[PDB]
């Protein structure tokens, strides 16, 4: 009846994280951490270079 | 940029301009020998209200010398507090002792 | 101050008619890595096959 | 057979909060700081006998690790790294060794992978010569297992 | 007369794969028996065995 | 301003039902503690970025000794990935996830 | 250069070799931030008069 929702599977936020790396250091070498826990670590540590 | 004096000071009473201030904290102290420069640098337009408000994290290196490098942020116990999901579907904080 | 013990069951009921298996199995579940419903639907599926 | 730790020693838990990275004669020695009294130690060389456990070893930087293992060496600071579950072998002197663990590896392989490592013979290796030139330098050893 | 280190393994001709248990190092370890859904494996894990 | 509304005139009308997407089950004994009593079985295979799935796991030195303290608060206490789930009875299979 | 040490220690007696010290003092102080490298450089000789 009624056709107001629609799915989806990774939502997204009206808020985010935007940071700006001071290329002076951070290497680019984007960290290798673990694979198990790259995953879950995964990009918050990416992202906080 | 460089918002130029001429317009800060007499442009329409709408425009927006996007001035934009430096944020000197992860500067590199100049070769403790090397010979000086000499030009002050400066600014004459200075925002009037605390600005920076989005910042939540500032300055994330490491100082070698006094551990918590000059003034850095570092995320408040919220951005990271995920308490629970009340019954009536209202997310709420992790409680305090029995609150 | 303890001595935290298996009690093998069997040394407190005298009717073995029931007991079975042993101290053995705490051995061996303390070893698995505690799995989900989802993941032994994984294991028996694959032990059966 | 795992070698003891001597009297000297000093237990500490390893940790984050120990190696920070401080300045001392220009360059960025990774000082290591010793709980016990506050001291931080830049160069590798002359720390000051400590026994370190490891337990995490999931966060380590691929080079504070590695100056805690070089400081190993230098100062012989045992450093357990309680967190690894290896398969040994113990195989015969005849043909010893080939899968070569680097110490680069020990310390940052994830949690899971269960590395074969493999532990020498010795018994079984007859007497050198009675005139055999003689071996200048010796030899070196580093990994040891912590259980029978 | 010379067999230096002698082991009670546990003799891949009862345990061959067929059944999976590749022995071979002293430890049993079968394979994908209990991964963890939703990736893929871990070359050479742990929980194999 | 007219932005303003229209960011919230966009959320007046976006309506949208998440459907537990892609999820993994890290194998447990394969992930530092740390980030363990911060797990929950499953998770989902698309995390997004979080200061606090970064604690004794950041050089930064200051920052970690916080947040790894920060989360030593009585109340704060960081979370991830299935929290509840209540299922259908009649049909004993499992209804809505609380992740 | 770099006297090798194979003969520091073990060359004819007169030989003149001619090592060389570095002279560290207008030496750069490392950026304040960045992070650190990790190998001690050393010297295994020292002129034994001034």
């Amino acid at each position: 009846l009624s056709d107001d929702f629609k799915q989806i599977s990774d939502p997204k936020g009206y808020l985010t994280y935007s940071v700006k790396y001071e290329d002076q250091f951070t290497k680019k070498d984007k960290l290798r951490a673990s694979e198990a826990d790259d995953r879950i670590v995964g990009p918050t540590v990416n992202l906080f270079k | 940029q460089h918002v130029d004096a001429e317009s800060i000071m007499t442009a329409p009473k709408g425009k927006l301009f996007h001035l934009q201030f430096m944020d000197g904290l992860l500067r590199p102290e100049p070769s403790a020998f090397d010979p000086p420069a000499s030009g002050e640098d400066m600014r004459l337009i200075y925002p009037l209200q605390p600005i920076s408000v989005a910042r939540s994290m500032r300055a994330i290196v490491n100082h070698n010398e006094v551990d918590r490098p000059r003034g850095a942020v570092a995320p408040s116990s919220y951005e990271m507090d995920t308490g629970t999901l009340s019954r009536n579907g209202d997310l709420l904080y992790s409680p305090v002792a029995n609150g | 101050r303890y001595h935290e013990s298996v009690l093998e069951i069997a040394d407190i009921f005298d009717q073995a008619d029931f007991i079975q298996t042993s101290d053995a199995v705490r051995q061996l579940r303390a070893l698995m890595p505690t799995l989900s419903t989802s993941q032994i639907r994984h294991a028996i599926e694959r032990i059966a096959q | 057979f795992v070698p003891d730790v001597p009297e000297g020693y000093v237990a500490v838990q390893y940790a984050h909060r120990l190696f920070s990275s401080s300045l001392a004669n220009k360059r960025n020695r990774v000082t290591y700081t010793h709980p016990p009294t506050g001291m931080a130690y830049p160069s590798p060389t002359g720390r000051p006998h400590v026994h370190m456990t490891i337990n995490e070893r999931a966060g380590m930087s691929k080079l504070v690790a590695d100056n805690i293992i070089a400081s190993v060496i230098k100062s012989n600071w045992v450093v357990d790294i309680l967190d690894i579950e290896y398969t040994a072998e113990v195989m015969t002197p005849s043909e010893g060794y080939t899968q070569h663990v680097d110490a680069e590896s020990i310390m940052t392989a994830p949690k899971g992978k269960l590395f074969h490592l493999q532990f020498m013979d010795g018994l079984l290796r007859p007497e050198p010569s009675a005139f055999d030139p003689p071996a200048s330098g010796e030899d070196m050893r580093l990994i040891y297992p912590l259980q029978p | 007369y010379g067999a230096a280190v002698v082991n009670i393994d546990l003799n891949r001709d009862f345990f061959d794969t067929a059944t999976g248990i590749d022995l071979t190092k002293g430890i049993p370890l079968v394979q994908d028996l209990l991964v963890p859904i939703g990736v893929t494996a871990g070359a050479e894990q742990s929980a194999e065995y | 301003v007219s932005g303003l509304l229209m960011v919230l005139f966009k959320v007046m009308t976006d309506n949208r039902l998440v459907i537990v997407g892609e999820t993994t089950t890290p194998m447990s004994n394969t992930l530092s503690t740390v980030v363990n009593n911060v797990l929950r079985t499953t998770y989902h295979n698309n995390v997004g970025v979080n200061p606090a799935l970064l604690r004794d796991f950041t050089q930064v030195n200051w920052l970690n000794r916080d947040i790894t303290n920060m989360l030593q608060q009585a109340g704060t206490k960081y979370g991830l990935g299935l929290t509840e789930t209540r299922l259908d009875y009649v049909r004993l299979v499992k209804t809505i996830v609380g992740h």
